[PDB]
RNA sequence: AACCUGGUUGAUCUUGCCAGUAGUCAUAUGCUUGUCUCAAAGAUUAAGCCAUGCAAGUGAAAGUAUAUAUAUAUAUAUGUAGAAACUGCGAACGGCUCAUUAAAACAGUUAUAGUCUACUUGACAUUUAUAAGGAUAACUACGGAAAAGCUGUAGCUAAUACUUGCAUUAUCCUUUUGGAUAAGUAUUUGUUAGAAGGAAUUAUAACAAAGAAGUAACACGUAAAGUGUGUAUCAAUCGAGUUUCUGACCUAUCAGCUUUUGAUGUUAGGGUAUUGGCCUAACAUGGCUAUGACGGGUAACGGGGAAUUAGAGUUCGAUUCCGGAGAGGGAGCCUGAGAAAUAGCUACCACAUCUAAGGAAGGCAGCAGGCGCGUAAAUUACCCAAUUCUAAAGAAGAGAGG
RNA sequence: UGUGUUUGAAUACUAUAGCAUGGAAUAACAAAAUUGAACAAGCUAAAAUUUUUUGUUCUUAUUUUGGCUUAGUUACGAUU
RNA sequence: GGAAAAACCGUAAAUCCUAUCUUUUAAAGGAAGGAGAAGUCGUAACAAGGUUUCCGUAGGUGAACCUGCGGAAGGAUCAU
RNA sequence: AAAUAGAAAAAAGUAGGUAAGGGAAGUCGGCAAAAUAGAUCCGUAACUUCGGGAAAAGGAUUGGCUCUGAGGACAUUAUGUU
């Protein structure tokens, strides 16, 4: 919204002028959570729409190595860089990691390279063990309460690491 | 509340159109079309104030109305159409056809054009973008798009256009030597070649311009318009040629007439 | 060493699935440094390989402090015109810039900076050279005019 | 028109004031006004209040007529007018005031490679078929209330209101020709390739996922094979939001301010039309200050400008153009491309009207006119002929305007 | 016989700042010895060129270019 | 699909409580300043004004003032 | 064990409690009674002999449970025992 009514730059106080606009603009936020597929649409200034993701399972995940997308559905949001109590509430963000069904995946690779286009030069050990016993980190990345979707990318190696150790005196 | 202003005053509108303190409260504000604003003519002003053609917004409205005026090939009965800076109105009625130019006043003239002649104009390119499948289209000082342009031709180019099929009947790339008409700016209204092309870094782009009194001046290169070439200017120019006299030399040859 | 915020530092155009960074040309009299294309930093804020766009008016200043964390302060001094005397008075204003982290960046140095694309609210400008100085007595309280 | 006289004394020269004197699109008032042309006119005092009236609507080639009127052809057909009513589009402009607001608004000067943009303009599309599916208003009837721009049932029936939907191009083989294969614009994600701009994560090209909306089931009519209305994307245009730099009246009997509580930076998110502490979490401990910050004052809207000007200057700028603010006070929404609208709505407070006292409706700083205030300010006139605006745009409307 | 004609609606101020722009003076500032930097020579670690065996991957080396260490040599290097 | 109604965050009017600042504005009574009339009491200042004057200061005075202390001449001395 | 016991349970007394709505209007008198009160965190005026006023005024918080962080001693050259 507006930053008029907030402090001077100097830190002095400014006194209010202008009463307020349409166009100042800012809205509740997004609460999406994990359920089945429920949208609202928003109509913003001109007539541009918003969806507003309100509930979402299965988003469009992608596995950047070979850099193809499938859709899949999430298991549990896990981490949040932000905050901890969004994940721990389960709302989604575009810096979430969750934890994605790796049924399509597997499929795709077993397909393609004939043992569990293409660039076929193998996956890494740790990341494979997890694609087996289905428990795939995933970092979502676009912003659901704007595009009304959920879409994110597999972790690998540095990333996984990383957030590994954020996501869990002691150790 | 707030959007779009849909008045023009008579003191507010451009001191181009020639509207009198008396003669109004308003001036015709101008539908969005060919030209810009500030850079244009309607049809109520030029049928009324300069043809005069009419005595009141009434008769332009009954010359309107009928089929008989056609500018572009296509018939208008829209007062405040704008005509821009340079083209053809066609009014089949009396047989006339006229051709839009600059005065050297800095005012837009009608400059009677011939039969023939009509068929086609020179038509300055702004920008021209690749669209889906890298597949041209040119845009116009006059706010039209020519699609499928061979790739020779660049974006401050003029081009010679036929007005019937509405495409290409020669072109004229962007240079030194090359005839070219103040369209803004200080030196608004005149016609000169350009003598030198110097860049400007991340800022305004001037161009050296000699008039035909062998006098050298600098203007913005944004507001000056190719018009001809070294060889001929390519078309038909009011009498004055866009030639600056100075005041006392005008006055001069005013009496001496 | 890095990443000691809670995400992940990353930024566009890293391209490292196919592997044929994002350093940028910057243009208008800037030579992009080496220290942008070699360094082991990668930022957004940087101009010479974020997304700003380096747009708008250059300008120099003088750096005044160098306290805040990737953002900097320059004082551009000047002399304003009073037509009834006609004669001139010293004034001046502190304007805060983002640093760029390949450089290095120290008090009395000349800097030069651009327009750009503001991403922070006291924050408006973005260092496009450093031309490396110094100045006797404390910064901000110095007189230099140029 | 670059300028002065008279006034301290018994007389004198000076300092210094007072007085004359001239101007003022700057007001009042006194007296006088045979004339004509020209023409400011309820700002200064109460952004105090308003009786009555009017100020925003719209149908002449092109949505909807069994109220009705009317000219032809064998009750009925073509047709042409048509109260009314749904529909469409406008009423966000203008007109009014200046309470505010003092680095804000505004002015010059940028930037938007951070975005949105109706009408208009020019480009111009991709995943039941001799042509679709009903349902709803006006309308008919019964009704209810003191009153109201209050409205209840049931029967209908249209639309340009609403909902569907009907083979084309390119690539590979053949060699022209003949076969085969594919096929989403915005927008979003993940992977890349990389005409033009100083600068590119832009144009553009490929991949793998999603993905709006769509591409006419509408109306006229050129032989001395034409047109209207309306539609996605792209660009233009009419604009708009932000945003750079530089520019202010008075005040120190206002010297330290700002940071719980975003103050200042960073990081991550969220929101927004988009950049943005705009909003949240986490992390720094800053940031601003005599080149006067921070407060406080203003009979302070800002500018183009006005007065007096020999030259400097000094005083003045509600007030014919531009930009802002505001519509009793705050706040909140709806509608729409555009409004935090106020002859839009809702609530509270401040007002305040009719009531049959159950309830109902309201906003002159629009134009007249009235009240209050005051030293102080015009007619409830006529008209859309001109000037322009709004529409299904000629012919109708407009206290805009004359 | 159709079709009047010449026209005018000028010129300029339009911040002080900003933008482009020529500049010699006058000012400022920078460049500016507890020893400095201009060059020739040699040593040296980095990159590239030329060479060159191994089928859609693949060795090494001379050489050439940039960086850095050290004795010499300049009209060599400080205004009152 | 969907009216009324509730609940939850978020805008947030209004009201009241304080706290600080701002503005007029009331008030019995107090204590100043000035204006006026040829007012009462002195005779302070003006000449050595009959104790040269003024300053700073302190204490006294019905006052005007006086006295002390230390300055100056704006002294009546610019002369043993 | 108090210089007694038992049984009954009204008045009245005495030491106590508790009271709707009001809130000192009762009475010479707020007498009585009650309100208040501990800590930690905030915040604190008139006025003053500048030492105070001051616990001013005026606020907030406080349980239980499961954790997180900070504060030692010894001995292996960064690691342990406690």
């Amino acid at each position: 919204r507006d930053g008029r009514h907030k402090l001077r730059l100097t830190g002095g106080k400014k006194k209010i002028h202008k009463k307020k606009r349409k166009y100042e603009l800012g809205r509740p936020p997004s609460n999406t959570k994990l359920g089945s597929r429920q949208v609202h649409v928003v109509r913003g200034r001109g007539r541009n729409y918003k969806y507003r993701a309100i509930k979402l399972d299965s988003g469009s995940f992608s596995w950047p190595t070979f850099g193809i997308s499938k859709n899949t559905r999430i298991i549990d949001v896990v981490y949040n860089a932000s905050n901890n109590e969004l994940v721990r509430t389960k709302t989604l963000v575009k810096n979430c990691i969750v934890v994605i069904d790796s049924h399509p995946f597997t499929t795709w690779y077993e397909n393609t390279f004939g043992t569990t286009i293409g660039k076929s030069k193998n996956i890494d050990p740790l990341l494979l063990e997890q694609f087996k016993q289905g428990r795939v980190l995933a970092c979502i990345s676009s912003r659901p309460g704007q595009c009304g979707k959920a879409d994110g990318y597999i972790i690998e190696g540095d990333e996984l690491l990383f957030y590994k150790r954020k996501m869990d005196k002691r150790n | 509340g707030k959007g779009i202003k849909k008045h023009l005053k008579r003191v507010n509108a451009p001191s181009h159109w020639m509207l009198n303190k008396m003669g109004g409260q308003y001036a015709p504000k101008t539908s969005s079309g060919p030209h810009k604003l500030l850079e244009s003519i309607p049809l109520v002003i030029l049928l009324r104030n300069r043809l005069k053609y009419a005595l009141t917004f009434d008769e332009v409205k009954m010359i309107l109305i009928q089929k008989i005026v056609k500018v572009d090939n296509k018939v208008r009965t829209d007062c405040t159409f704008p005509v821009g800076l340079m083209d053809v109105i066609h009014i089949t009625k009396s047989n006339e056809y006229f051709r839009l130019l600059y005065d050297i006043k800095g005012r837009f003239v009608p400059h009677r054009i011939t039969n023939e002649e009509s068929k086609y104009k020179l038509c300055k390119v702004k920008k021209i973008l690749l669209r889906k499948g890298r597949l041209s289209i040119a845009v116009t000082h006059d706010g039209r798009s020519i699609p499928y342009i061979h790739p020779d031709v660049k974006v401050n180019d003029t081009v010679r256009l036929d007005l019937e099929t509405g495409k290409v009947l020669e072109h004229l790339k962007f240079q030194v030597g090359s005839l070219v008409m103040v369209t803004a700016g200080h030196s608004v209204g005149r016609v000169g070649v350009i003598s030198s092309i110097d860049k400007n870094m991340g800022t305004y782009d001037i161009i050296h311009v000699k008039d035909s009194r062998n006098k050298v001046f600098a203007t913005r290169l944004s507001n000056v318009f190719v018009i001809g070439d070294n060889t001929k200017p390519y078309i038909s120019l009011p009498r004055e040629k866009g030639i600056k006299l100075d005041i006392i030399e005008e006055r001069r040859n005013r009496l001496k007439a | 060493d890095v990443q000691h915020e809670r995400a992940y530092q990353k930024q566009e155009g890293a391209s490292f699935f196919n592997s044929k960074r994002y350093w940028k040309k910057v243009g208008l009299g800037f030579a992009t440094p080496k220290e942008a294309k070699e360094g082991v930093y990668v930022d957004k804020k940087c101009p010479f390989t974020g997304n700003v766009s380096i747009r708008g008016r250059i300008l120099k200043g003088m750096v005044i402090s160098n306290k805040m964390k990737r953002t900097i302060i320059i004082r551009r001094n000047y002399l304003h015109y009073v037509k009834k005397y006609n004669r001139f008075e010293k004034r001046h204003k502190n304007i805060p810039c983002h640093c760029s982290p390949c450089f290095d960046v120290k008090e009395g140095d000349i800097v030069t900076v651009g327009q750009c694309r503001p991403l922070s609210k006291t924050v408006r400008f973005n260092v496009l050279h450093v031309e490396k100085h110094q100045i006797f007595g404390s910064a901000r309280k110095q007189f230099v005019l140029f």
